[PDB]
C-alpha cells in the first residue's frame, strides 16, 4: 500500500521544486501515473482481504473508492487550470498542495485497519477542503459555508471519539478484523441506544441525511470547481464507507433503531427531488440531486442485506462520477456567463453542439438509463427495499419519475429553445474542457462492461 | 450448423454497422441515408430466411451467448429468444422501417441534419430489436428505455420549438409512470421466482398472483397509451412525419401489447387481471375513437386511430387470444404506416399544411396518394379479404363469442362504427370536395422514392394478411359455427358507421349555421382530459416544491432548529458571561459566595 | 391611421439597409475555397463487407465458443407426428386408431 | 343572453371580457401612459446597451438579480415565527414521516407475525 | 420544400391581381400607389377584409397592429417582402 | 455593479418606504402591492398577477422572445412555474367547473357501467368445454402418484 | 410586431379586431367557400348596422355583448396558419437561426474560405462603428427630457446618418436560414 502513499507524498516536493510554468503538466502526468499504479488494487479475492501490513489493508469495498480518489486528482487539476490563470506561483503551488494533501488523507482513510486511525484521518480531511472553500472562493458567503461545513461534521464526529474509545476500553481492540471476528450482539439498553446514536450520527451527518443536509448546498455553491468536484465525488462517500464498516457491531439493535432514519431518507429522497424541480441555480439543483441519491444510499445501508450493500457501492461510484461531470459542465457555463443562474444562458445547443452531447450523456447517466451502473445500483437497492417491505416501491417509483423530470429539465432549459440575444461572449469550447468530459464519461460506460469490480465485497 | 441462430444474430449485428461508421467519412457526405437504407433492406432480406425455416418446421431457440455477471444464485447473461413472435415481428418491422426510410429520403431532403435523422432512426430500430428479442427482464428493460429515450430525442427534433420539447417531456413522463409498474414486476419476480430469465418465471409460477401482472399491465398501459395515460401519443405529433409514421404508428407503441403477449402463460392463470385488461382496452378504444371523430388535424386523427387499434389489441389480450393480437399487430403495422406516409405526402405537397379545412379536392390532383389512402382505409375498416380483415374480423368474432363483459362488447362495436366514421371523415374532407388551398399550386408526386415506398406497403396491405394467415400454423380453437346475425355484426356496424358518417358530413353543404352541441365540444377537447390533467396536478405539485419543499422546511425551519438556535444561545451566553465592568468589588464578593458554597455543599 | 412620416422614412431606410445586407449574403462562384490534400460492384462489395464478414464471425463465435459451454444454445424439441421416422434411431411411430372418417 | 363563463385560478378571465377595461377615466389613461412611459424608458436603455459595438459581455439585468436573491437568500431575514407558519411547518415536516412510519411498522409487524406463525410460503425466496 | 424564390415583381403582381378581383374597387382607378380611404373611398372594414384576402392569398397572417397601418398596396408589398426576406 | 440599497428588503410599513420600494422595482406606486406580512419570507417583492407566461402577447417585440419577457421588468415570483413548458393559465372555451363536471361524470358513469356489466355478463348457449383425460389432469400440474377422482364427460 | 404599441386601444381598433377574429372563426366553422362567403356577407350586414351610432355610452355597451356571444360560440379548435403563434410550425426554424457574432470566433482556416463575404463583413463592421458613434449623439439630442414617452425610434435626418439602433434589426439571421 506504501507504493501508492509514497508517490502521493513525493508529489509535494515535485510541485514545490517545479518550474513556474510547468506545475500543471508534471502534476497531471504523475497523478495519472499514480492512478495507473493504483489500478492494481482492483484484483480482489473472495476471501477476507489483502492485508498489506498491521496498519493498512484493502478490500473489495475500499478498492473502487481508492481508484476513484486517485483518478479524481488529474481531473481536478484540469478543471482548476482555467480560473487560476492570474494567480501567483506560490499560491498555485499552495492550491496544488492542498489537493495533494486531501488525496493523501483520503487514501490513508480508505485503508485504515484501525478505527481510531480512520477517525483521525477522516477528521484531518476537513482542513484542506475548508481552506480550499474559504480561501479560493468567489462569493462572500464562503466563510459561512466553511463554518457550516466544519461545525456540522465536528458536532457529529465528537461523540464518535468517545464511542470509539469506550469500545476499545471494553472490548479491547479497534482493529477491524478482530472487531468482525469477536463481534457480539448488543443488548436492548439505553446505554446501547446512545452508543448506537454516537456511532451512527457522525457518518450520517456527512452523507448527508435529510434534515442534516443544510450545509451541502452552501458548501457546493460557494466552493470552487475542484472543491465541488472532490466533495461531490469522494467526500460524500466517507459517511457510507463508515457506516458500512461500523454496522458490524451495532446488531441486533439496528433492526429497530433504523426506523427514524429510514423514513427521513424515504421521504427525503422524494422531497429534495421535488426541490430540484424549482431551482434557479444549476449548482443548487445538482447538490439537491446528490442529497436525494445519498438518501437512497442511506436506505440501502440501513436495510443491511447483501443486495442492498452491492447496490449502495455501485450507486456511490456512479453518483460520484456523474455528479463530478455535471459540476464540470456547470462550471464551463459559468466561466462563459459568470452568472450561475439557469435562465440566463439558453439555447446553448445551437452554439456548442459537442457540449450539448456531453450534457445529454450526463443527464442520461443521472436519469439512470440502462445498462449504466447507476441503474444497476438503483435497481438493486429498489429490489432489496421491496423485499424489506412491498410498499416502499411506491415512494421509490415516484422518486425515479421525478428524477427523470428534473434531469431533462436541466437539459431542456439550458440547451434547447432560442438563444439569449445579449450574450455574445460564448467562445467555442476548448479542447481541455472536452477532454475533461470524455475522461469523465468513458470510465462509466467502461465500468458498465465489468460491474463486478464495483459491487463490493458481498458480490 | 443450424443457420437459424447465425442468421438471426447476423441481422441484429449488421443493423449496427452504420452506427459504428457514424464517425467515418461517409457520415459527412450526402450518401449516408442511402447507405443506411441499403443496410436496412439487406437486413430485412437476410431476416426473411429464419422466418421461412420456422414456417417449414417450427424452429424455436434460446441463445445465451455472453454471461454478464452472477449474483449469488442469480445469473444474468446476454440471452436472445427467437420464438415465433420474434422471427415474425422482425421481418415486418424491417420492411416497415425500410419503407419509412425510403420515404424520409424524400420528405426530409431540405433538413440540414438529415444524416443525424437517419442515425437516430437506425438507433431506434436497434433498440426495438433488442426489446423484441430479449429473453430476460433486464434486456427487455434496456430496450424499453432505449425506445423511449429515442422517441424523446426524435419528437424534439426541432429543439427551437417549445411545443416539441414539452411533448417530448410529456412522453417521458407517461412512460416513466409505466416504468414504475415495470420495475415493480422486476422486483417481485426476482424476489419470489429468484430469476429474471423467462424460463424460470414460467416454471415457478403456475398460479401467478395479482401484483406482478398488475405491474406488467401498468407498464403496458403506459407504453401503449391506454385510457389512463393516452394523451402523450396524440401530443407526440410535434415530431417529423417519418418519425410519427414508424415510431408512433406501427412499431414502438405496440411494445406494451407485445410485453403482455410475452407473458401470456401467466396471464391466462389470472382471471381478475384479464378482466382489467379487457375493460381498459374497451375504454381506451372507445374514448380514442370518440376523440378522433371530430378532430381536424390529419396527423392527430391518425394518432387517435392508432390509439384505438392498440385498445382493440388490448381487448383481444383480455379475452385470452394472444396470437390474434400479434396478428393484428402485424397487419396494423402495414396499413397504419401506409396511411401516415400518404398523409405526410399530402402535407409536403400542400406546403406543410396539416389542417383538413384548407385542403379540398385531391382525388384527381394526386391520384396515387388517393388510391393508396383509399386502400389503407378499406383495410383498416375491415374490408373482407384484405390485410385488416384476417385480424379485425376474428377479433370481433372472438369478443362476441366469449364469457366477457357486455359493456366491453358494446364498446368495441361502437368503436368499430366510429372507426368507419372517422375513415369516411378523412376521405370526404381530404379528397372529395372542392380545393381550399392557396392559389399557388405546388402539387407533385412524381418522385420515384415516394412512389416505390408507398407501393411496397400497398402490395403488403393487399396480400400480406392472406399470406401470413395461410402460412402460420393454427394457434387457437376456431369459431366454426355462428348465428347468422352475429357473424355479420362487424360488417353491419361498419356499413352503419359509413352511412351515418356520410349523411352527417353531407349536411355541411347546407346554408345553415348552428352552434355546436355540448356533446360535440366534449369530444373536441378530448374529454377535457388534457386540460385539467395537465393543469391541476402539475401546479399542485410545483407550488409545493417551492413552498413546503424549499422555503418552509429547508430554508426556514431546518435552519431554525439546529444552527440558529445554537448560535443564538451561544451568543446570549457569551454576552452574559463577558459583560463585566471590571470592578474587583463584585469579583471578591462572588469569590466569598463561592467559597461559602464550596464549604457548605461538597462536604 | 397609417404611418407617421418619421415611421415611413425609418421603415424605408431600414428596408434598404436590410436588402443591401441580404444581397451581401450571396456567394461568389469562387467563395468556397476548398484546400485539397490527401495521403452491382458497390452492391457486391456491400454484400461482402456488410453481410459475409459479420455472418462468418458470428458463425465461428457461436459454433466454437458459445456452444462449448452447456445449455447456452438450446433448441425446441421438434414435433413428432404419427408415421414419422427418426434419423438417429430408425424406429417408426405406429399409426393412429383409424378414426371413423365421414364428411 | 348566453351562458356565463366562470374564470378560475387555472383558467383566467379573457382580457376582452373584463368590465374594468370599459370603465374609462382620465386617471386610467394617465396610468396607462405612465406604464408605457416606464416600459419605453427601460426598452430605450436596454437597446442602447445592446446595440453598442463596444460591449462584448452580458447585459446585467437588475430584475433577474433581484428575483434570484429574493428566491434564495431573502427568506430567513423576513421570516417571523407565526402560528400559521409554525402549524404548516409542523404538519408538512412531521405528519408524512410518522404516517409512513406507521404504515411500514404495521406492514412489517404483520409480515413478522405471519413468519412466526409459519403461514407465508417463502419457497424459492433465496435472494434478499 | 421546393418553393420557388418569389420576387418583388411577383408579390406586386399577386397583390394587384387580388385587388382587381375586388369588384368594389375599379380596376382602372387602382394603382400601385393608390390609397384606399381617400383615392378609392373605401371603409375601414374594407381595409380589414382586404388584409384578410391578402393573408389567405399568401398563406401567412398579418398581426393586427401591423395590418391596421397598412393603407396602400406599395407598403403592403413592402411589408410582405420584409417579412419573407426576398432580395429583388 | 449592483449596490446594497437596490436589493430586496423587509416588508414596507410606511408609505414613504412603500413608494421607495415601488421605485426600486420599476413599477408604479399605485400598481405596487407586496405580499401580506406573514411569516413566509416574500418580504419586499411585489405580488404580480398570477397570469401564466403563455398568454402574454405573442406579437410584442420582447427582448426574450421565447420566455416573452422584457429586460428590466419585474419578474413573477413563480416565473419558473409558467415558462410555456409547464402549467399555464390561459383562458379556455369552456369554463373550468363545467369541464371538471363533465369528465368526472363520464369516468364515474364508465366505471359504474363496467361494474354493472361485470354483474350482468354475456355468453353463449353452450355447456362447459370437455377435456378427455380427467380434465387433462396429467398434463396440467401432474402428480401421477395420487389417482384423482375420475371425471367422465356426457355424450349427447 | 414591427410597429411600436400604443398606451391604449381605441374603440374603433377594438371593433376592427372583433370583426377580424369573428370572421376568421366563422370561416373555420363554415368549411366550404361559398357558405363562408354567404355567412360573411351576412356577418358584415349585422356588423355595420350600428356604424352611425353617436353616443359613447351605447357604443361601449355594444361590442361587449358581442364579445360575450363570440366567446360562447368561438369554435374551440380554430384554423391557425402554420407559422402563426399557435400553428404547427410556429418555431420550427428557431434552431437554425444563428447570430452573426459567432463568425468572429471562426478559425482563420475557416475564414480562408469565403474571403469576399468576410471582407464585406469587415466593411459592415466599420460602417456600424462610425454610425453608432453618430447615433448616440443623435438620440440624446433628440429625446425629450425625463425619458422617452413611447418606444418609437426616429429615422435618420442628415446625409450620411443611419437610423438609430439599426444593426440588430437589419442583421436578422433569416426566416429560413437552413
Ligand atoms: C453547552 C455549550 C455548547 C456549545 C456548542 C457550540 C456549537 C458550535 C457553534 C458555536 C458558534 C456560536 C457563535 C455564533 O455563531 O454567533 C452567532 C453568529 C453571529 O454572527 P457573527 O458572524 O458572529 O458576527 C460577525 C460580526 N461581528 O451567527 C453566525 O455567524 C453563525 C455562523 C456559523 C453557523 C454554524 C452553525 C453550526 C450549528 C450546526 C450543528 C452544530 C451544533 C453543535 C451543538 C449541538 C448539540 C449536539
Ligand atoms: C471483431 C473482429 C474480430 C473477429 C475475431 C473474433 C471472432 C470471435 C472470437 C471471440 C472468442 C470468444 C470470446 O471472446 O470469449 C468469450 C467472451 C466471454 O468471456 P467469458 O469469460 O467466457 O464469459 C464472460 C464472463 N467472464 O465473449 C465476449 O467477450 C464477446 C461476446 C460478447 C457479446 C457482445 C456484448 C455486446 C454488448 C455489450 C454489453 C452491453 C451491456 C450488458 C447487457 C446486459 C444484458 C443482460
Ligand atoms: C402520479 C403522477 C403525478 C403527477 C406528477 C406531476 C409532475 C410535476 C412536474 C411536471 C412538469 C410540468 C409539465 O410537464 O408541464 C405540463 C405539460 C404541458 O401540458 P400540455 O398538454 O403538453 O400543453 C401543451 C400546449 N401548450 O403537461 C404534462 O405533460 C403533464 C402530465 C401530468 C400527468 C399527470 C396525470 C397522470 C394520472 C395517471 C392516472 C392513471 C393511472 C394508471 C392507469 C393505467 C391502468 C393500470
Ligand atoms: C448533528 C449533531 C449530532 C451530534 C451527535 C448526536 C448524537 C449524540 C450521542 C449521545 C451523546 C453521548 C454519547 C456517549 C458515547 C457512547 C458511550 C456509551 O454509550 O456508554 C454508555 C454511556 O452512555 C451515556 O452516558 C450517554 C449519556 C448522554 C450524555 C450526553 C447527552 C447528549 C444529548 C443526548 C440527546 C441527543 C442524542 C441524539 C441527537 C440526534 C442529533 C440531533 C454506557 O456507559 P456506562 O455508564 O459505563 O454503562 C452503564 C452500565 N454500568
Ligand atoms: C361566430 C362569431 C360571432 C361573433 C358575432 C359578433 C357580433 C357582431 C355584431 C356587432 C355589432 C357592432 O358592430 S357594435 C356597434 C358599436 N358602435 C359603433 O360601431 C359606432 C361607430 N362605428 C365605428 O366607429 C366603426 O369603426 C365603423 C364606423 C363601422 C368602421 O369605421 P372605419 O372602418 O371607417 O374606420
Amino acid at each position: 500500500m506504501l507504493k501508492i502513499i509514497i508517490p502521493t507524498t513525493m508529489l509535494l516536493p515535485m510541485t514545490w521544486m517545479s518550474k513556474h510554468n510547468m506545475i500543471w503538466i508534471n502534476a497531471t502526468v504523475h497523478s495519472l501515473l499514480i492512478s495507473l499504479i493504483s489500478l492494481s488494487l482492483l484484483n480482489q479475492l473472495g476471501e477476507n482481504s489483502l492485508n498489506f501490513s498491521l496498519t493498512f489493508f484493502s478490500d473489495s469495498l475500499s478498492a473502487p473508492l481508492l481508484v476513484l480518489t486517485t483518478w479524481l486528482l488529474p481531473l481536478m487539476l484540469m478543471a482548476s487550470q482555467s480560473h487560476l490563470s492570474k494567480e501567483t506561483t506560490t499560491r498555485k503551488k499552495l492550491y496544488i498542495t492542498m489537493l495533494i494533501l486531501l488525496q493523501l488523507f483520503l487514501i490513508m482513510t480508505f485503508t485504515a485497519t484501525e478505527l481510531i486511525l480512520f477517525y483521525i484521518l477522516f477528521e484531518a480531511t476537513l482542513v484542506p477542503t475548508l481552506i480550499i472553500i474559504t480561501r479560493w472562493g468567489n462569493q462572500t458567503e464562503r466563510l459561512n459555508a466553511g463554518l457550516y461545513f466544519l461545525f456540522y461534521t465536528l458536532a457529529g464526529s465528537l461523540p464518535l471519539l468517545v464511542a470509539l474509545v469506550y469500545i476499545q476500553n471494553t472490548t479491547g481492540s479497534l482493529n477491524f478484523l478482530i472487531i468482525h471476528y469477536w463481534s457480539h450482539p448488543l443488548s436492548n439498553s439505553w446505554s446501547n441506544i446512545f452508543m448506537w446514536l454516537a456511532c451512527i450520527m457522525a457518518f450520517m451527518v456527512k452523507m448527508p441525511l435529510y434534515g442534516l443536509h443544510l450545509w451541502l448546498p452552501k458548501a457546493h455553491v460557494e466552493a470552487p470547481i475542484a472543491g465541488s468536484m472532490v466533495l461531490a465525488a469522494v467526500l460524500l462517500k466517507l459517511g457510507g464507507y463508515g457506516m458500512m464498516r461500523i454496522t458490524t457491531i451495532l446488531n441486533p439493535l439496528t433492526n429497530y433503531m433504523a426506523y427514524p432514519f429510514l423514513m427521513l431518507s424515504m421521504w427525503g429522497m422524494i422531497m429534495t427531488s421535488s426541490i430540484c424541480l424549482r431551482q434557479t441555480d444549476l449548482k443548487s439543483l445538482i447538490a439537491y440531486s446528490s442529497v436525494s441519491h445519498m438518501a437512497l444510499v442511506i436506505v440501502a445501508i440501513m436495510i443491511q442485506t447483501p443486495w442492498s450493500f452491492m447496490g449502495a457501492t455501485a450507486l456511490m461510484i456512479a453518483h460520484g462520477l456523474t455528479s463530478s461531470m455535471l459540476f464540470c459542465l456547470a462550471n464551463t457555463n459559468y466561466e462563459r456567463v459568470h452568472s450561475r443562474t439557469m435562465i440566463l444562458a439558453r439555447g446553448l445547443q445551437t452554439l456548442l453542439p459537442l457540449m450539448a452531447t456531453w450534457w445529454l450523456v450526463a443527464s442520461l447517466t443521472n436519469l439512470a438509463l440502462p445498462p449504466s451502473i447507476n441503474l444497476i445500483g438503483e435497481l438493486f437497492i429498489i429490489t432489496a427495499s421491496f423485499s424489506w417491505s412491498n410498499i416502499t416501491i411506491i415512494l421509490m417509483g415516484m422518486n425515479m419519475m421525478i428524477t427523470a423530470l428534473y434531469s431533462l429539465y436541466m437539459l431542456i432549459t439550458t440547451q434547447r429553445g432560442k438563444y439569449t440575444h445579449h450574450i455574445n461572449n460564448i467562445k467555442p469550447s476548448f479542447t481541455r474542457e472536452n477532454a475533461l468530459m470524455a475522461l469523465h464519461i468513458l470510465p462509466l460506460l467502461l465500468l458498465t462492461l465489468n460491474p463486478k469490480m464495483i459491487l463490493g465485497p458481498l458480490y | 450448423m443450424n443457420p437459424f441462430a447465425s442468421l438471426t444474430l447476423t441481422t441484429l449485428t449488421i443493423l449496427t454497422i452504420p452506427i459504428m461508421m457514424s464517425n467515418s467519412n461517409i457520415y459527412k457526405t450526402n450518401l449516408y441515408p442511402n447507405y443506411v437504407k441499403t443496410t436496412v433492406s439487406y437486413a430485412f432480406t437476410l431476416s426473411l430466411v429464419p422466418l421461412l425455416m420456422f414456417m417449414h418446421t417450427g424452429q424455436e431457440m434460446i441463445i445465451s451467448n455472453w454471461h454478464w455477471m452472477t449474483l449469488q444464485t442469480v445469473e444474468l447473461s446476454l440471452s436472445f429468444k427467437m420464438d415465433y413472435f420474434s422471427v415474425m415481428f422482425i421481418p415486418v418491422a424491417l420492411f416497415v422501417t425500410w419503407s419509412i426510410m425510403e420515404f424520409s429520403m424524400w420528405y426530409m431532403h431540405s433538413d440540414p441534419f438529415i444524416n443525424r435523422f437517419f442515425k437516430y432512426l437506425l438507433l431506434f430500430l436497434i433498440t426495438m430489436m433488442i426489446l423484441v428479442t430479449a429473453n430476460n427482464l433486464f434486456q427487455l428493460f434496456i430496450g424499453w428505455e432505449g425506445v423511449g429515450i429515442m422517441s424523446f430525442l426524435l419528437i424534439g427534433w426541432w429543439h427551437g420549438r417549445t411545443d416539441a420539447n414539452t411533448a417530448a417531456l410529456q412522453a417521458i413522463l407517461y412512460n416513466r409512470i409505466g416504468d414504475i409498474g415495470f420495475v415493480l414486476s422486476m422486483a417481485w419476480f426476482l424476489t419470489h421466482s429468484n430469476a429474471w430469465d423467462l424460463q424460470q418465471i414460467f416454471m415457478l409460477n403456475n398460479e401467478c398472483p395479482n401484483m406482478p401482472l398488475i405491474g406488467l399491465l401498468l407498464a403496458a398501459a403506459g407504453k401503449s397509451a391506454q385510457f389512463g395515460l393516452h394523451p402523450w401519443l396524440p401530443s407526440a405529433m410535434e415530431g417529423p412525419t417519418p418519425v410519427s409514421a414508424l415510431l408512433h404508428s406501427s412499431t414502438m407503441v405496440v411494445a406494451g401489447v407485445f410485453l403482455l403477449i410475452r407473458f401470456y402463460p401467466l396471464m391466462e392463470t389470472n382471471k381478475l387481471v384479464q378482466t382489467m385488461t379487457l375493460c381498459l382496452g374497451a375504454i381506451t378504444t372507445l374514448f380514442t375513437a370518440l376523440c378522433a371523430i371530430t378532430q381536424n388535424d390529419i396527423k392527430k386523427i391518425v394518432a387517435f386511430s392508432t390509439s384505438s387499434q392498440l385498445g382493440l389489441m388490448m381487448v383481444t389480450i383480455g379475452i385470452n387470444q394472444p396470437h390474434l393480437a400479434f396478428l393484428h399487430i402485424c397487419m396494423h403495422a402495414f396499413f397504419k404506416a401506409m396511411l401516415f406516409m400518404c398523409s405526410g405526402s399530402i402535407i409536403h405537397s400542400l406546403n406543410d399544411e396539416q389542417d383538413i379545412r384548407k385542403m379540398g379536392g385531391l382525388y384527381k390532383a394526386m391520384p396515387f396518394t388517393t388510391t393508396a389512402l383509399i386502400i389503407g382505409s378499406l383495410a383498416l375498416t375491415g374490408m373482407p379479404y384484405l390485410t385488416g380483415f384476417y385480424s379485425k374480423d376474428l377479433i370481433i368474432e372472438a369478443v362476441n363469442m366469449s364469457y366477457t363483459n357486455a359493456w366491453a362488447l358494446l364498446m368495441t362495436l361502437i368503436a368499430t362504427s366510429l372507426t368507419a366514421a372517422y375513415s369516411t371523415r378523412i376521405i370526404f374532407f381530404a379528397f372529395l370536395g372542392k380545393p381550399r388551398f392557396p392559389p399557388l399550386v405546388l402539387i407533385n408526386e412524381n418522385n420515384p422514392l415516394l412512389i416505390n415506398s408507398i407501393k411496397r406497403l400497398l402490395i403488403g396491405s393487399i396480400f400480406a394478411g392472406f399470406i401470413i394467415s395461410n402460412n402460420i400454423p393454427p394457434m387457437t380453437v376456431p369459431n366454426t359455427t355462428m348465428p347468422l346475425y352475429m357473424k355479420m355484426t362487424a360488417l353491419i356496424v361498419t356499413i352503419m358507421g359509413f352511412m351515418l358518417a356520410l349523411e352527417l358530413n353531407n349536411t355541411t353543404y347546407y346554408l345553415k349555421f348552428k352552434y355546436p352541441s355540448q356533446t360535440y365540444k366534449f369530444s373536441n377537447m378530448l374529454g377535457y382530459y388534457p386540460s385539467i390533467m395537465h393543469r391541476l396536478p402539475t401546479y399542485h405539485n410545483l407550488s409545493m416544491s417551492q413552498k413546503s419543499a424549499s422555503s418552509l422546511l429547508d430554508l426556514i425551519w431546518l435552519e431554525t432548529i439546529l444552527p440558529k438556535t445554537t448560535s443564538f444561545i451561544q451568543m446570549k451566553m457569551s454576552i452574559m458571561v463577558s459583560n463585566q465592568k471590571g470592578l474587583i468589588k463584585l469579583y471578591f464578593l462572588s469569590f466569598l459566595i463561592t467559597i461559602m458554597i464550596s464549604m457548605t455543599l461538597f462536604n | 391611421s397609417g404611418y407617421t412620416p418619421d415611421e415611413k422614412l425609418r421603415l424605408q431606410q431600414l428596408r434598404e439597409l436590410r436588402r443591401r445586407w441580404l444581397k451581401d449574403q450571396e456567394l461568389s462562384p469562387r467563395e468556397p475555397v476548398l484546400p485539397p490534400r490527401r495521403v452491382t460492384y458497390r452492391h457486391s462489395i456491400f454484400a461482402v463487407t456488410h453481410v459475409l464478414i459479420p455472418v462468418w464471425i458470428i458463425h465461428y463465435y457461436l459454433k466454437y465458443h458459445v456452444t462449448a459451454k452447456p445449455y447456452t444454445v438450446v433448441e425446441r424439441k421438434p414435433r413428432i407426428f404419427p408415421g414419422d421416422t427418426i434419423l438417429e434411431t430408425g424406429e417408426v411411430i405406429p399409426l393412429m386408431k383409424e378414426f371413423p372418417d365421414q364428411h | 343572453s348566453f351562458p356565463k363563463y366562470k374564470p378560475s385560478r387555472l383558467a383566467t378571465l379573457p382580457a376582452t371580457l373584463d368590465p374594468a377595461e370599459y370603465d374609462i377615466s382620465p386617471e386610467t389613461r394617465k396610468a396607462q401612459a405612465e406604464r408605457l412611459a416606464i416600459r419605453s424608458r427601460l426598452k430605450r436603455e436596454y437597446l442602447l446597451q445592446y446595440n453598442d459595438p463596444n460591449r462584448l459581455g452580458v447585459i446585467e439585468d437588475p430584475a433577474l438579480i433581484r428575483w434570484t436573491y429574493a428566491r434564495s437568500a431573502n427568506i430567513y431575514p423576513n421570516f417571523r415565527p407565526t402560528p400559521k407558519t409554525s402549524l404548516l411547518g409542523a404538519l408538512f415536516g412531521i405528519g408524512p414521516l410518522f404516517f409512513w412510519y406507521y404504515v411500514f411498522k404495521t406492514d412489517r409487524d404483520k409480515k413478522e407475525k405471519l413468519i412466526q406463525e409459519g403461514k407465508l410460503d417463502q419457497t424459492f425466496n433465496i435472494s434478499y | 420544400s421546393d418553393a420557388p424564390p418569389l420576387t418583388l415583381e411577383a408579390i406586386k403582381d399577386r397583390v394587384l391581381y387580388v385587388l382587381k378581383l375586388y369588384d368594389k374597387i375599379d380596376p382602372e382607378k387602382l394603382s400601385v400607389n393608390s390609397h384606399f380611404m381617400k383615392d378609392l373611398g373605401l371603409d375601414s372594414l374594407d381595409q380589414v377584409e382586404i388584409i384578410m384576402a391578402m393573408e389567405d392569398e399568401f398563406g401567412f397572417e398579418i398581426p393586427d397592429i401591423d395590418a391596421e397601418k397598412l393603407m396602400c398596396p406599395q407598403e403592403i408589398v413592402d411589408y410582405i417582402a420584409d417579412k419573407k426576406d426576398v432580395y429583388e | 455593479h449592483v449596490t446594497k440599497d437596490m436589493f430586496p428588503g423587509p416588508y414596507p410599513k410606511t408609505p414613504e418606504e412603500r413608494a421607495a420600494a415601488a421605485k426600486k422595482y420599476n413599477m408604479r406606486v399605485e400598481d405596487y402591492e407586496p405580499y401580506p406580512d406573514d411569516g413566509m419570507g416574500y418580504g419586499d417583492y411585489p405580488k404580480l398577477p398570477d397570469r401564466s407566461q403563455q398568454e402574454r402577447d405573442p406579437w410584442y417585440d420582447w427582448d426574450h422572445p421565447d420566455l416573452r419577457l422584457n429586460w428590466g421588468e419585474p419578474i413573477h415570483w413563480d416565473l419558473d412555474m409558467y415558462i410555456r413548458n409547464r402549467v399555464d393559465t390561459s383562458p379556455t372555451p369552456v369554463s373550468w367547473n363545467t369541464m371538471c363536471k363533465h369528465l368526472f361524470g363520464f369516468v364515474a358513469f364508465m366505471l359504474f357501467m363496467f361494474w354493472v356489466g361485470e354483474i350482468y355478463p354475456s355468453y353463449q348457449p353452450v355447456g362447459p368445454k370437455q377435456y378427455p383425460y380427467n380434465d387433462l389432469y396429467l398434463e396440467r400440474g401432474g402428480d401421477p402418484t395420487k389417482e384423482p377422482e375420475p371425471v367422465v364427460h356426457y355424450e349427447i | 410586431a414591427f410597429s411600436a404599441p400604443a398606451a391604449y386601444l381605441t374603440h374603433q381598433q377594438k371593433v376592427l379586431r372583433l370583426y377580424k377574429r369573428a370572421l376568421r372563426h366563422l370561416e373555420s366553422w363554415c368549411v366550404h367557400r361559398d357558405k363562408y362567403r354567404y355567412f360573411a356577407c351576412l356577418m358584415r350586414a349585422r356588423f355595420d348596422e350600428h356604424k352611425n351610432e353617436k353616443d359613447m355610452v351605447k357604443a361601449t355597451q355594444l361590442l361587449r355583448q358581442a364579445e360575450e356571444e363570440f366567446w360562447y360560440g368561438q369554435h374551440p379548435q380554430p384554423y391557425i396558419f402554420p407559422e402563426s403563434p399557435g400553428g404547427t410550425s410556429y418555431e420550427r426554424y428557431e434552431c437554425y437561426k444563428v447570430p452573426e457574432w459567432c463568425l468572429d470566433d471562426w478559425h482563420p482556416s475557416e475564414k480562408a474560405m469565403y474571403p469576399d463575404y468576410f471582407a464585406k463583413r469587415e466593411q459592415w463592421k466599420r460602417l456600424r462603428r462610425e454610425s453608432w458613434e453618430r447615433e448616440v449623439k443623435q438620440l440624446q439630442e433628440e429625446t425629450p427630457p425625463g425619458g422617452p414617452r413611447t418606444e418609437a425610434l426616429p429615422p435618420a435626418r442628415k446625409e450620411g446618418d443611419l437610423p438609430p439602433l439599426w444593426w440588430h434589426i437589419v442583421t436578422r439571421p433569416r426566416e429560413r436560414p437552413m
